[PDB]
């Protein structure tokens, strides 16, 4: 539920109607398929936060 | 506010409850369908004033 955005550098996700960025995540989205399939798609880690957490 | 035509429309999709990747992994599917349908339009009122 957003849209993403850069601020020129930085890839984020934001609400529609009020400009709230905040880091791509494992929770923000969803995956469907492979890369190659969408038109205009972009490069970027999207962070999945049990990591850090198997990290301990 | 501008926004691709693309995005616009996965917009609307997300508001008839069909999820935005089946407009993103159908775009060219979905372009000709709205591209011949306006096509039909065109015929239909060169065909007939009715
Ligand atoms: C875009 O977003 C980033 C991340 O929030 C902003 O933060 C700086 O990013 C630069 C690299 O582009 C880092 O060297 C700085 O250390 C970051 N600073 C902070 C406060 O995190 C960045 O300023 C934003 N704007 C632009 C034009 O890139
Ligand atoms: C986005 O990331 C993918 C994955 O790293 C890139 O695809 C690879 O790009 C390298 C360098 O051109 C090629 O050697 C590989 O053969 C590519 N792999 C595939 C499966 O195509 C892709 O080029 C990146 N795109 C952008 C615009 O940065
Ligand atoms: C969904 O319906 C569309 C037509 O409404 C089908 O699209 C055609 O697909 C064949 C190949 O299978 C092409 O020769 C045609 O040119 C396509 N039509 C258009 C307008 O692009 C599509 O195959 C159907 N998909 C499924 C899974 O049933
Ligand atoms: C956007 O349009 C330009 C032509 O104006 C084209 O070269 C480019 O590949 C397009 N990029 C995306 C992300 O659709």
């Amino acid at each position: 539920e957003g849209v993403f955005v850069s601020n020129g550098t930085h890839w984020f996700v934001t609400q529609r109607n009020f400009y709230e960025p905040q880091i791509i995540t494992t929770h923000n989205t969803f995956v469907s398929g492979n890369c190659d399939v969408v038109i205009g798609i972009v490069n970027n880690t999207v962070y999945d936060p049990l990591q850090p957490e198997l990290d301990s | 506010l501008q926004i691709p035509f693309a995005m616009q429309m996965a917009y609307r999709f997300n508001g008839i409850g069909v999820t935005q990747n089946v407009l993103y992994e159908n775009q060219k599917l979905i372009a000709n369908q709205f591209n011949s349908a306006i096509g039909k339009i065109q015929d239909s009122l060169s065909s007939t004033a009715s």
